[PDB]
């Protein structure tokens, strides 16, 4: 778009890449082709019956969350605050 | 958190869903400017990453198993006792998650703000809980301002979205807010091809979901308010 | 959490422990598609790793200073007063942590989990502590079972493994669970190459860990039941 | 493996090199060769006599154990979940 | 300097480039030319009036301190530890 | 955490501040070989940031918006309340954080450590805070050996500072330490190129701070005791 | 030569000229699939060139000082004595050039062709030279057409251009004709970008020769037949 | 073009960009953007006044015309044939 | 073969693939993956029913040959010597 | 010329015949150092190249359409009248041409050489010209040993072979030796991907030529002598 | 030099680097970094008993010339002219 | 051809031979500019190449064995009969070549050119030789200065060389004119590294012959004129 052409000359580019078939992959991993990025909002909500593990408790909550709508299964989430 | 010169979010500047257009403004927060801040509810752009990752069942461009992806990503974690009157600190009935993203005015020098949000319900009342969630974007609202304040960082709209789950008895609920930050596969982007990148984006960015959808030979999962979180 | 389409293990993938084809099962936990998960006792892999990275006085191939190595990581931390009656909340006498590895069965389709646990003990015999562990595979397992189903992923072997340490008065333990993902340097390569990146994976594949040390000229830090978390 | 000659015809490749002398080096810093990882399991547990400071007492056990039986002593450890 | 003479022949190296106008990229970014980094020391703290959420009076306290004195602002930070 | 074998700290490896050759020690800690550690103020080195990331009103080569910055980064948060009596558990009346950098004698073979903390105000005497302060960095130092012991890991110096604010009735406090890792820009390189990546690091590496102010004609915001934490 | 499935023809496919559109065949050279190959006069793509790369004394987009050029290049030496009656063998009045680029009909199983020639002329009359000139045309279509059987590779047009020069007494001659394979710099592609290289490509398609020449303020060298070879 | 697309599917590809300010380079040179090239038409003739050297007198001429009307003139010509 | 192990131990390695579909390309042109090459041997006469032009039959002729047994039709020949 | 430290040749490091091993000396060649140089007959490798490029009706992995192949060669070309007794001087009756590759004994210090010869033949007897080829070996290995002498590079083994045609009255010749120095595709590399490219190497330097054949489903172009030059 | 300085703005660089033990490699050969070159002056003359193969003794002659002073013994020469 | 804005000449740009400094001009030409062209002997530069290549029997930083490299080159090629009157058309008794250097006076703007020549010596004295030779630069900076009269490149110094050799009764001789274009090894570059790039450069730049020569432990092969061509 006009404002890539603004960015560019900034040495900014938003190509975003993944060398994969079908998969998405994350900003910086390896072998992705551009320095830019790609996001989204996903906000969802998974329940367990409680167990008298508090985290695996969380782990398997966290992850009814994960499979839950938008499929963001068996990632590796890191955190960007 | 943030997203800024070198991003773009799925539902707005790629795969622009027309829900977006046709979206009215449910109310406004002044800015450090002076400009009124026009708040939207996150819904389109929250049914959007649904259509290109897809569903447990119905999956599509779906992050590599085992892959790395950092997120804008924050949430609670609660537990509701069996019917217990003693709910201890921090227990309670329902969790709920919120998203909030504000697009900057000028994205050469301002990067567009992700501000997210999480809590605990104490009250039965599911229909109860939804007044406050309402309520809620009137809070975010009011922090987005005040980063901005803190940057002289002006938006243009900002869209927010919430997620919830009531516990039944002796169940733990976790609530989480995530945004992604990934790379797009060839086979999602039509006519796209490793050897051409940069056109590669600019497909994306002028294909609307529909477009989209159809060009791929893939239903709509938001189809009619079909999705909730 | 996860490795998976990008990943091998260390003493299972590459440099096999011959302790792994030996080890035999502890139990088995039922999977979603009705199959049953074999659940083993992670020494092997434990001790692998010690292996290759060494030890704090005997260095081999460990991460580079001040390197960033992204960790699947978790941890505990608990206090144990000068024999205090009054324990407060969190405290205790031991710290535990716990890993567990599972192998997809299709490795093209699903990727392989890893699930972390840790805890506090209350009590203060050790031997006490031992027998709660044996009983936190099953609880992982059953864990384990639960995020297949989730996302629908078969494995076919569980590993598990523990850590932990019992504080003298007035101290405090720190019991953490970590899974590192890095890069493998040349030297450790036995007739390997930087123009050779994928046949060095493939010798590491096909060297065993005592060929390997032989090969390296490393004597086995694991030894006979030497090493111990 | 013939398990990789299947995920080559996906795009992935399990190649992980270090460029360095001795050392390993983490997922995604530049300059490693290949776009893949290796993984492995390390459970420790370090201690320190109490201090008045929390904190502290946190870095210096979560020192001890990351010295302890496999090294990553002087590593800057990022979190995945 | 002449470490980096010691540091090159171990196959590290210390080069960190931003290839943008003006501002800094963080380690590991695509594009970024070299495979060092560059540091520095950062303390700062910033307030917020109560609110009924914890979490938001943490997002823009923490954001407060962010913006004041060394500026990084509008940052994705990202956690080692 | 750690800065190591890829990295220069700016205001002591690159743009070195003339008040770090000029710092007097303010104590000394004992190591694992018996040499004594000094330790320093680091307030030149966290000048010297402001001085090229610039302010927030004063901006220089401070992180692209939406970057992303891994940062060794750690932090408290505290409220008071409307000068209620009963301030609850965890509440307080200031908030501060420290950060610390011991640099390696030998950086070849061990990694220069940080080392942060951070922690609640209860007295609401500011004048008595800062004594606290100036007795934390004994506390950190020793910590600080503690670390070098369990990888004898020698350091030549240490600089450790301070960061602090006292809430108002009512009003929440977060204190924050973090050390980025960047990569620079080459329009902050004096003479410069993208086509000459090493010796742009030289260059840096030789410019003191106050040298590439003036060749970049930049005020210096530092000035005389100017900032404060 | 060749130029195939990696090049694009200044004049032709990229910067097309109009004179391109509105030339009209010389004549036909059968093929070996028996369709006729309409044959051109190069002047079109010929002025093309000298746009692009500018002249001597208005330099435009010309080959880097000192760069590695490779071209499909051929030519001729003669000499011309003082009026001497006894020419030797190889000498003469005037020494011509000639180049013809024949397309292909599916550039991505064939690739389009160019054809060199050279030679001297012995008689006095420069008006005599531009007959056999028109004559090469048949001769240079005949070998075309020759080369294409050898590959079974079909053309859809050929054009052919010359160029001379008639030496005086003493003089000596070198007639040259050349086609290099160049790179293209972005300032010379309107709203191009080091950061978009196959959309520099695209535009670069889409310009036509005058579209091009005012978009980047350039006057036309080739303006009304003022361009001789 | 429509065809490019064509050609990419083969995994060809007719992208050429010089890195440098103004000026074109040659095919294959290191820096060059893409692996593709672009080409054109020059036919041009050069005279010289003989003296005792054939080659000076070829040298000179093939540089008159190197420099007569579309510039080439200080390029290292490489053959193809 | 064990004679790559000493030549790599030099920084010189036989790796020469290309990355288009069926064709092989030549030496030096970009987008090939190693810094080595392959070779080969071939030995070829074509003939032209002679015209009044030296050059195009040399041409021809020296088509028919690239085109007869071997194929390398429509090449770029460069000349080592 | 010369290949060396870089490359393989098609016959011989890769997709080896059978022939060569099978293949008897035709005579020696003394050397600088003594040995007795071994000359063979380069048909088996003739015929590999053949094998891999396909023929112009059956084409294989021949070069990319307008690609650029840098090749190690020569050539000759002579005209044959229409009978005409007067032959002026350089013309005759047949044309011919060689390939010599001498391969070094140490690859790692000396280079394998490409000596390349091509000349006129004046008598009109066919089976004449054998003999003087025959003959050529003898000039050619000469050569070579001069050649290593200047280098001191002793070579193990050499391998000549020849081309040549007869023209017809009034029809010219042209007779080419030529060595192309090419990179591999990966559907020419059974098992292979472009994700392995050592690997990709190692794969043709195992399968021998009919291994090769087989393993693709190409027929043998070689079959039995069927191939002439 | 300073004179790089200027060179680099225009985007031009006159490094060439060269990946091997000992030996130098030519401009453009793959593996070589920068995108420069470095060149030098040869003049050497050579000569070889006549043989009835005028091909055959430029070979040699033209390597014994090769081989002679400074040495480019077994290279594979290209021409520029 | 020509070496411009991406090169360097071994002698003059990089290990500088301090012949170059204390070397007095032969003579000068004029240029389209008016100025004085000083004419040198490249007696210096030749020797320059020498030192680093090294020679057959003490051999340096010469080509990779079977490398390729392009190179700005010309020759000549005449045979001596068994001293026979009649010596046909382009035969002789000496054979020579030369080489010339001309260095822009702006090299951002103007290439630096080589100019080559070459021919053959039809009377037997050498010492007659020599003066043509001497004769030749006259010649040679007259094409030299016509050359830049075509770009309008005026060059601030030349340097001309020549070689040569006098065949003996039936034997023939070959002169060649050669400038090759290489990149450095890092083992030629004295505290250089493959990741200091630029640096290498500069440290060539910096050293003049006899500093690299000691520094490398080389003996000076051009010594006091020992070099002959
Ligand atoms: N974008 C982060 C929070 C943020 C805003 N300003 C600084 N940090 C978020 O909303 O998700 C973690
Ligand atoms: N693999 C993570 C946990 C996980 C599993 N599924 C989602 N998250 C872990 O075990 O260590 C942090
Ligand atoms: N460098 C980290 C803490 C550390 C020291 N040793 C292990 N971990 C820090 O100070 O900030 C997070
Ligand atoms: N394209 C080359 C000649 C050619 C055509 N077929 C084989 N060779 C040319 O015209 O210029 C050198
Ligand atoms: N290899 C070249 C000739 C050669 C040998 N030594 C120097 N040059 C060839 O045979 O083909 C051109
Ligand atoms: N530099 C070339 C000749 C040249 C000069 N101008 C155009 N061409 C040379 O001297 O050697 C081939």
């Amino acid at each position: 778009s006009e404002l890539d052409a603004k960015l560019n000359k900034l040495g900014v580019d938003r190509i975003a890449i993944s060398p994969y078939k079908q998969w998405t992959r994350g900003y910086m991993e390896p072998g992705n082709i551009g320095n830019g990025y790609v996001t989204g909002l996903k906000v969802d909500a998974g329940v367990r019956d409680k167990s008298d593990n508090n985290v695996l408790d969380g782990i398997v909550s966290y992850d009814r969350a994960e499979t839950k709508n938008a499929y963001i299964g068996q990632i590796n989430m890191t955190t960007a605050s | 958190x943030f997203t800024g010169v070198q991003g773009r979010v799925i539902g707005y500047d790629i795969l622009r869903s027309p829900e977006v257009d046709k979206a009215k403004p449910l109310f406004t927060e002044t800015q450090w400017d002076g400009s009124e801040l026009p708040i939207y509810d996150a819904k389109p752009l929250q049914d959007a990453l649904v259509e290109y990752f897809g569903t447990e069942q119905d999956r599509r461009h779906y992050p590599a198993p085992g892959s790395f992806i950092v997120c804008a990503n924050k949430g609670v974690t609660a537990e509701r006792p069996k019917n217990d009157a003693d709910m201890k600190p921090g227990q309670g009935y329902g969790v709920w998650s919120a998203i909030a993203i504000s697009f900057a005015k000028d994205p050469t020098k301002d990067s567009s703000m992700f501000v997210e949000d999480a809590g605990v319900w104490e009250t039965p009342n599911e229909d109860e809980l939804l007044e406050y969630l309402e309520g809620r974007r009137k809070a975010m609202a009011k922090s987005i301002a005040e980063c901005g304040q803190d940057a002289h960082a002006s938006f243009e709209s900002s869209w927010i979205g919430f997620a919830y789950t009531m516990m039944e008895p002796g169940q733990i609920g976790n609530a989480i807010t995530v945004a992604p930050y990934v790379s797009l596969p060839i086979d999602s982007i039509p006519g796209g091809s490793i050897l051409t990148p940069d056109k590669d984006m600019e497909i994306m960015e002028n294909l609307t979901m529909p477009e989209w959808l159809e060009k791929m030979g893939y239903k709509s999962l938001s189809a009619n308010n079909a999705l909730k979180y």
